[PDB]
């Protein structure tokens, strides 16, 4: 067959506003363009404010991942202010934020992604849908998916109770500020966190990780597509001591089959294909500028195009798991053997092709959720009830700072420059910015645009695999554009 | 409710939102969100959670809107940006035509039974409308009024709202409609809105006058660090004195905490949030 061009706007079962346009020729995607169609402009809204306000304002970039923005912001402010966060505050922050990793991954797999593979009940918002939706599961396994979707609604809510115990509320925590965490954990509230955590652990271990491998085993073709550049970024996250040198996820870049160090000075944001003024192209975030140009010819997105030493990279659980290569979960090792005939011990034993795939990204996210359980358990042993978690630092007249972390969807940094005791510049380089960006000034595609190449569309009237690929990356367009 | 009961159609449109108003609703304890979706409302369009996509999802909404003209509820999450001919928020494409948030609210707004402006962005403009913004972010009621659209609006603010304020306002409205029909019922709802369009059951009481630390405020005993939970939070920036919400009682996330206990109130339900509540961390 020849060409068909397909536009999907809105792409649903993601966060935020995304259009995807693909060119299909002879049953495969041969080109793609992603458009982030909504802009707010946090980087200009923030200017002129008391810098301490940033750790509230920036959370409103995204109500799915606000703790990530809170974390990046307070780390940037800590650096700019010279605030020395007490050890117990570092741990408390990890407990606040780590709980939202659990929430976000569970939300993503069940409430955003699972309908790609599972037929829901016969009422809105589960119908109508494509007449040929390629839903392959047996009646029993489909019902398990539905039952687990329903249970996961309660589990993800419990995760937000965990966030709020020391975070105040969620979405939009109150409990992280420059200088640490606003509430010392008490023995009684640590009991309450642990009791909820046990319920989440049991769901992750018994339901979520098994179902991803089991559904994956009915969609083995989905490990053979979606590779894109096979290039990944991790900037580090969840500090494990007070040195700033040791993190649960350590930084690194992977591209063209090679591991490389991460040097943040090599990040530049391009705008040729983005709705920003041309004279702002190519800036590192320390000199970043955000000047909207919604009428600029040729542009197709409010997402800038970040490149790392010229490379187009992806971020998220796959990126972190690939860069760090942890041991696989016990149940993953077992199900890889039983259901796939694969003997594996560490994440990279999946191989590059299967890891960097549509279904590989779902597997990586499930494995990472399991991995986070152990980190949270460790923090619950390490925390000291009653020990102070905050310092109260004076606002500097002139300063700068950068906070680096890993949001659930991938690498996140915030940069702040303070002048006259107010925000002079604030620049955000977020996870779905790395994934869901448009072409750069040389015409090189963004990570998801490239991962769409080769996706099968054997039925142009039911082109389900286009958005299935997109959803594997867990896009968040509020984050991508800000 | 029951799986086979009467459930009115709802379209949930996101403008310049962060999805936090949707997520807060997912946190409803009772009724649970599963019960809301399966037993209380029929959520026919919602970009974050619905099965279908793209032009097909838009056309589904349009078919339901025609069948239920004058009778569907329209939830708005996020502000509506008017600058640049609406281009700062494109929500879909159908018939080779992009649909801005401006377009969508002009299309569906006139035909809704009522518009629920959920969250401070939709209700009042919020952060997207704050100083330093340039998109013409506009509150729902102002946008509709500027365009001659007379459909009733109820504001359910907060950044985010508590789920109980969202679900509770729906329940208030559906009860009034069961007793009085649609027009009589909406008239009863309007009677219990304050001057900022907020239901007085949830927004009729001031935080500070009901705060557990009020004695400390009156004694002048102020915490100097966030982690001192004995003193009043006023010197740390608390906006409870200026804020109308029931958080002191209801608390957050299954009752496990609330902003004043944990840190400070930032006044998130108020029409001047954020700029009139800033700086957040000093009086
Ligand atoms: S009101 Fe707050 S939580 Fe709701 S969409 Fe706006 S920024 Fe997000
Ligand atoms: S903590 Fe806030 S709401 Fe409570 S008494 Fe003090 S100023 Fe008022
Ligand atoms: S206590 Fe204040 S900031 Fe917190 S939710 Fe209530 S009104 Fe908003
Ligand atoms: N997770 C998350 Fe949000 C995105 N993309 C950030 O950063
Ligand atoms: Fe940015
Ligand atoms: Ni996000
Ligand atoms: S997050």
């Amino acid at each position: 067959t020849g060409r068909t061009t397909i536009a999907i706007d809105p792409v649903t079962r993601i966060e935020g506003h995304l259009k995807a346009e693909v060119v299909v020729e002879n049953g495969k995607v041969v080109d793609a363009r992603l458009s982030g169609g909504m802009y707010r402009g946090f980087e200009t809204i923030l200017r002129g404010r008391d810098p301490r306000d940033a750790s509230q304002i920036v959370q409103r970039i995204c109500g799915v991942c606000p703790t990530a923005h809170s974390t990046a912001s307070v780390l940037a402010l800590d650096e700019a202010f010279g605030a020395k966060v007490p050890n117990n505050g570092r741990i408390t922050r990890n407990l606040i934020f780590g709980a939202n990793y659990l929430q976000s991954h569970i939300l993503h797999f069940y409430h955003l992604s699972a309908q790609d593979f599972v037929q829901g009940p016969d009422t809105a918002p589960f119908v109508p849908r494509f007449p040929k939706s390629d839903l392959r599961l047996s009646k029993e396994l489909n019902k398990a998916g539905v039952d687990q979707y329903i249970e996961a609604l309660e589990v993800r809510r419990i995760c937000h109770e965990m966030v709020a115990l020391f975070g105040g509320r969620m979405p939009h925590v109150q409990g992280q500020v420059v200088g640490g965490a606003t509430e010392i954990p008490t023995k009684e509230k640590l009991v309450e966190y642990a009791a909820r955590f046990k319920k989440v652990r049991d769901f992750v271990e018994q339901k979520y990780v098994p179902v991803v491998y089991t559904i994956g085993s009915k969609y083995k073709d989905m490990f053979k597509v979606g590779q894109g550049f096979k290039a990944a970024l991790c900037v580090g996250a969840f500090p494990l001591d007070n040195s700033g040198k040791k993190h649960l996820f350590m930084p690194g870049v992977y591209a063209k089959g090679k591991d490389m160090p991460f040097d943040p000075s090599k990040i530049k944001e391009y705008v040729k294909y983005s709705w920003f003024a041309e004279e702002t192209t190519g800036l590192n975030y320390k000199e970043g500028k955000t000047i909207p140009a919604p009428d600029k010819a040729g542009a197709y997105s409010f997402v800038k195009a970040p490149r790392y030493d010229g490379l187009s990279l992806e971020v998220g659980p796959l990126a972190r798991m690939w860069v760090n290569n942890p041991e696989l979960s016990p149940v993953g090792k077992k199900l890889l053997k039983d259901l796939f005939g694969i003997s594996a011990k560490k994440f990279r034993d999946l191989g590059e092709e299967a890891a960097f795939s549509l279904m590989g990204r779902h597997v990586a996210r499930a494995e990472e959720t399991y991995y986070m359980l152990g980190a949270i358990e460790g923090w619950l042993k390490e925390i000291k009830a009653g020990e102070d978690t905050v310092v109260m630092p004076a606002v500097p007249a002139s300063a700068e700072g950068t906070g680096f972390t890993e949001a659930p969807r991938g690498s996140l940094l915030h940069y702040v420059k303070v002048k006259d005791s107010k925000i002079d510049n604030y620049q955000i380089v977020s996870a779905s910015l790395w994934n869901c960006n448009p072409r750069d000034d040389m015409g090189q595609r963004g990570a998801v645009e490239e991962a769409l190449i080769g996706i099968p569309v054997d039925d142009i009237q039911n082109p389900v695999n286009v958005a299935r690929l997109i959803r594997a990356f867990d896009p968040x367009l509020g984050c991508a554009v800000h | 409710g029951t799986l086979t009961g009467e459930r009115p159609p709802v379209f949930w449109l996101q403008g310049q939102g962060c999805t936090g108003c949707s997520v807060t609703l997912l946190n409803s304890v009772h009724p649970s969100i599963a019960d809301v979706l399966l037993k209380v409302i029929s959520l026919e369009f919602h970009p974050t959670v619905m099965a279908w996509e793209g032009e097909h999802a838009i056309e589904h909404m349009r078919k339901v809107a025609e069948k239920f003209k004058g009778k569907f509820f329209l939830v708005i999450e996020g502000s509506v940006p008017v600058e640049a001919d609406g281009k700062y928020c494109i929500i879909g494409e159908a018939n080779h035509h992009e649909i801005s948030m401006v377009d969508a609210l002009k299309e569906f707004g006139p035909n809704a039974a009522a518009v629920l402006a959920v969250g401070t962005c939709a209700a009042y403009g919020g952060i997207p409308a704050a100083e330093g913004s340039e998109t013409g972010a506009t509150a729902v009621s102002k946008f509709l009024g500027d365009n001659g659209i007379k459909t009733p609006v109820v504001n359910i603010p907060g950044c985010p709202p508590h789920p109980d304020w969202i679900v509770g306002t729906v329940v208030l409205a559906l009860d009034a409609i069961k007793k009085n029909g649609l027009e009589g019922g909406l008239a009863e709802v309007v009677k219990v809105l304050d001057s900022d369009g907020r239901p007085t059951p949830f927004f009729g009481r001031n935080i500070h006058e009901n705060c557990p630390y009020l004695d400390k405020y009156d004694e002048g005993v102020m915490s100097a660090t966030f982690t001192d939970k004995v003193g009043c939070r006023y010197d740390l920036g608390c906006k409870g004195p200026m804020t109308m919400a029931d958080c002191f009682e209801r608390k957050w996330n299954g009752g496990v905490n609330w902003c004043v206990q944990n840190a400070v109130c930032i006044g998130c339900v108020e029409p001047d949030f954020p700029d009139g509540k800033s700086p957040f961390y000093q009086a």
